[PDB]
């Protein structure tokens, strides 16, 4: 069975520290293997301050989010 | 070069500013009248620019009158360059002695201020590089010192000839 966030859909961070913290996100691709630690790879309209906008994160690090649920205009 | 540069604007006034004190020294030498023959020293300059207050009294302040008294005047315009320079080259201190960390923070607490309203621009505000802030700081430091210079110079020199 697939676990974590489905492919393509937007997730919210909850990474403390991330520079997307509670911003939104793509989820490219979640790594199904038990013993990745940060398997959620999510994509960003936004670069960071390195200028690199994919980041992977845990699975309690990401909140799945509906297809209508969140705000569009960030 | 970037240090160079303010080296070269150090030595380039230093430069100008006794090209100029000479030539003021020399036309009012030369004002001696036509029977006055002994200009002993005199020599504004000669007798003056020995010590670094005779500079600070003699020269700056001294010609600094016509500068600074110039509003209600053509040269009121002279004046008016002569502050803005003054202004220039403080802001230029502004980026010099400051780094890009802080102001990064900072325009990170203006922009959550931004998001908070629904604003969000997409081109991310982000403050001058390093290399930037450090050019932007001698921009402004060499106009602030060449425009003082300037409009002194001019204010100088057209009220006083
Ligand atoms: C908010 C911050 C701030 C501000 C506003 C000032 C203000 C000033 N500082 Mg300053 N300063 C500050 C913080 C500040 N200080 C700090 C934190 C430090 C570090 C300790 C300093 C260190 C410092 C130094 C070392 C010097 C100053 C100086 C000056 C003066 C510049 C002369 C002047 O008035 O030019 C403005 C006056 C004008 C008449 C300009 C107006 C006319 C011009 C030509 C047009 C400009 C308008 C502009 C273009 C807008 C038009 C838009 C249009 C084109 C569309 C002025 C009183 C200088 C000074 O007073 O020397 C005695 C100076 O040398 N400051
Ligand atoms: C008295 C106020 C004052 C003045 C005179 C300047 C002047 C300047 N700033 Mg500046 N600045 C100021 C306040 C001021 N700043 C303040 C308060 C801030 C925020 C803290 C900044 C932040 C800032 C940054 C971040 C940068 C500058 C830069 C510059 C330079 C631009 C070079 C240029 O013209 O490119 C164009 C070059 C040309 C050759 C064009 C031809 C010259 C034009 C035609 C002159 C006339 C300008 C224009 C027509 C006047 C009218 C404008 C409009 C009303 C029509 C110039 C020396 C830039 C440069 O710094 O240095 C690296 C830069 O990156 N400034
Ligand atoms: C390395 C780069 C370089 C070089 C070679 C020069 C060269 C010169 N600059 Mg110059 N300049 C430079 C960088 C340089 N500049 C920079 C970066 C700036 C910006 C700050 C300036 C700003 C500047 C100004 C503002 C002026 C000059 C002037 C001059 C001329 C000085 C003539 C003079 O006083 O004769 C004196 C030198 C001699 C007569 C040569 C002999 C001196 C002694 C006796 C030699 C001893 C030899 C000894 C036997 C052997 C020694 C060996 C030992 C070293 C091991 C000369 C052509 C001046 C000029 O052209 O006025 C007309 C001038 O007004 N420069
Ligand atoms: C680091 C410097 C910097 C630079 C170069 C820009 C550049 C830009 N910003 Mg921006 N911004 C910054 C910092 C910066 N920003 C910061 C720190 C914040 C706060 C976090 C913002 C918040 C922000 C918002 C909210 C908006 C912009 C917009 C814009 C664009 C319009 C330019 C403008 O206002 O023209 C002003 C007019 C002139 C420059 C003409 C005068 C000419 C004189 C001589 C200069 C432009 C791409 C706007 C945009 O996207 O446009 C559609 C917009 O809505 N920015
Ligand atoms: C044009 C000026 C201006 C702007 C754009 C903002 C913008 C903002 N302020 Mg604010 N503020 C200002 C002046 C301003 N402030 C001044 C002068 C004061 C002193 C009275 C305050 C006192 C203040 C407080 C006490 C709070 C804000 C808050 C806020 C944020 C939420 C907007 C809000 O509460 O809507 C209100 C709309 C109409 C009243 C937003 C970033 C709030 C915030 O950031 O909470 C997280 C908040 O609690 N502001
Ligand atoms: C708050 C005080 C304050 C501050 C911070 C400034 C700031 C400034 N003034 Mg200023 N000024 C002030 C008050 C102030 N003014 C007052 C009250 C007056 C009287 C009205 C003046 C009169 C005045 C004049 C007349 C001139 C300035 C200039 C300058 C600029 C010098 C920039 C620089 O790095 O020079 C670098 C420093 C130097 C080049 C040193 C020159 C000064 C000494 C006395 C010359 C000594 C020469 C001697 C041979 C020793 C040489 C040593 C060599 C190694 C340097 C700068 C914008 C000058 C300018 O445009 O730039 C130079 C200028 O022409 N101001
Ligand atoms: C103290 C230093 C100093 C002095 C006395 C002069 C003296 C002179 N320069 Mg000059 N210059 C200098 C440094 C200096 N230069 C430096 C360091 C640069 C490199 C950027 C230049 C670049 C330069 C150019 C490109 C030109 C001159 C020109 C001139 C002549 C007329 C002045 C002028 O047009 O100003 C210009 C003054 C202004 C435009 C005032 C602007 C004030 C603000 C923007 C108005 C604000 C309105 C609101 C005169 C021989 C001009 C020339 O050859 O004669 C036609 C000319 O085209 N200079
Ligand atoms: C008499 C007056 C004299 C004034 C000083 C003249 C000499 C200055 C010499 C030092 C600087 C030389 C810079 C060359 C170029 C250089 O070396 O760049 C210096 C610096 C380089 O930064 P970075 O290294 O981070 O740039 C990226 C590259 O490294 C790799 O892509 O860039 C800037 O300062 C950005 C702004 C430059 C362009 C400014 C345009 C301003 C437009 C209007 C701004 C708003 C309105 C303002 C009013
Ligand atoms: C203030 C500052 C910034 C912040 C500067 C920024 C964000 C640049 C943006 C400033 C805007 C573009 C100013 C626009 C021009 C002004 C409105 C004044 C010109 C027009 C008036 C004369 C009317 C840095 O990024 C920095 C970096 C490294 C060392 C020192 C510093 C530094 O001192």
């Amino acid at each position: 069975a697939w676990v974590g966030p489905k492919k393509g859909s937007q997730v919210r961070i909850l990474r403390p520290e991330s520079y997307w913290f509670q911003q939104r996100g793509t989820v490219v691709n979640v790594n199904q293997k038990t013993n990745i630690k940060y398997p959620v790879t999510v994509k960003f309209d936004f670069v960071n301050y390195a200028n690199v906008n994919t980041n992977g994160f845990a699975l309690w690090e990401v909140d799945e989010l509906k297809e209508g649920e969140y705000d569009p205009d960030l | 070069v970037f240090l160079g540069l303010f080296w070269m604007y150090n030595s380039i006034s230093v430069v100008i500013f006794h090209f100029f004190w000479e030539y003021q020294s020399n036309l009012a030498s030369i004002k001696a009248s036509a029977g006055g023959s002994i200009r002993a020293l005199a020599s504004d300059f000669e007798l003056n620019s020995i010590n670094t207050n005779g500079w600070l009294r003699n020269f700056l302040w001294s010609g600094a009158a016509q500068v600074i008294q110039s509003y209600g005047s053509p040269l009121a315009a002279y004046g008016l360059t002569f502050l803005a320079s003054h202004f220039v080259w403080a802001l230029s201190l502004m980026f010099l002695f400051s780094g890009r960390g802080y102001w990064q923070e900072l325009i990170e607490s203006v922009l959550w201020a931004h998001h908070k309203l629904y604003v969000v621009p997409h081109i991310q505000p982000r403050a001058l590089s390093i290399t930037s802030g450090r050019a932007v700081g001698l921009t402004h430091y060499l106009l602030g010192g060449i425009g003082t210079t300037w409009s002194f110079f001019l204010a100088r020199i057209v009220a006083t000839a």
